């Protein structure tokens, strides 16, 4: 088979700059590559063929270059529309193959992020499981780490995150993390408390409770 | 495909493209370096 390889896998660019993409081929692929754009839930959309030629419907905007084994988009003034992740795909060989995706981030101010903290319900409880979850509300970047303390003590590897996608008029983003024990092991500590590190953030934010705090 | 000399096949489409779309750009099919 052949490799489309894109790159970068994500990039971070505000509205009214430009976006150049690369898509390299393991393979010449004459100019038999087309360009895809997907949103979350949405099917995929098609954009240029034979390297450079649009369908019908895209603007101007987005134009296609290339031929061979090195290919690139770029967009010349991104407008809240256009972003999204966008793969390349030839056709030259069967079978067609795409590459992993760029990834367009929406490039804005920092955002530093609300956090809160919430114990385990009591319906979980009779069930014998316990989830403590930890939310972030509103930040930007993207990058934050958010690490939990039991007792005063720093876990590791008993902890699952997740994200959502950039807000549609905040740009911003939101996490949360759950910490998943047992009921038993739920009850041999007290404290529970969540330390968050974010650029919006001078110094770390920590939130807790006590087991029967309220 | 069977297509005309003043076109190129066009496989993702499965259709005849003019040559003509294609001879301004950087570097045309190399099926269409007459037309140009
Ligand atoms: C399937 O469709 C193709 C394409 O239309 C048919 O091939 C055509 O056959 C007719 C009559 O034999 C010709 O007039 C066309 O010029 C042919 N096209 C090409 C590209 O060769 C094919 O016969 C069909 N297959 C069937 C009915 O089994
Ligand atoms: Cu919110």
């Amino acid at each position: 088979e052949i490799v489309m390889t894109q790159s970068p896998a994500t990039l971070s660019v505000s509205p009214g700059e430009r976006a150049t993409l690369s898509c390299k081929a393991s393979q010449s692929v004459e100019s038999n590559v087309a360009w895809y754009q997907q949103k979350p839930g949405q099917s995929p959309r098609a954009l240029i063929y034979s390297a450079s030629l649009r369908f019908s419907g895209i603007p101007a905007r987005f134009s296609g270059s290339g031929s061979g084994t090195e290919f690139t988009l770029t967009i010349s003034s991104l407008q809240s529309e256009d972003f999204a992740v966008y793969y390349c795909q030839q056709y030259n060989n069967y079978p067609l193959t795409f590459g992993a995706g760029t990834k367009l981030e929406l490039k804005r101010t920092v955002a530093a992020p609300s956090v809160f903290i919430f114990p385990p319900s009591d319906e979980q409880l009779k069930s014998g499981t316990a989830s403590v979850v930890c939310l972030l509300n509103n930040f930007y970047p993207r990058e934050a780490k958010v690490q939990w303390k039991v007792d005063n003590a720093l876990q590791s590897g008993n902890s699952q995150e997740s994200v959502t996608e950039q807000d549609s008029k905040d740009s911003t983003y939101s996490l949360s993390s759950t910490l998943t024990l047992s009921k038993a092991d739920y009850e041999k500590h007290k404290v529970y408390a969540c330390e968050v590190t974010h650029q919006g953030l001078s110094s770390p934010v920590t939130k807790s409770f006590n087991r029967g705090e309220a | 495909g069977q297509c005309s000399q003043n076109e190129y096949f066009d496989s993702l489409l499965h259709a005849c493209i003019p040559c003509q779309l294609r001879c301004s750009s950087n570097t045309p099919p190399l099926t269409c370096q007459r037309y140009c």
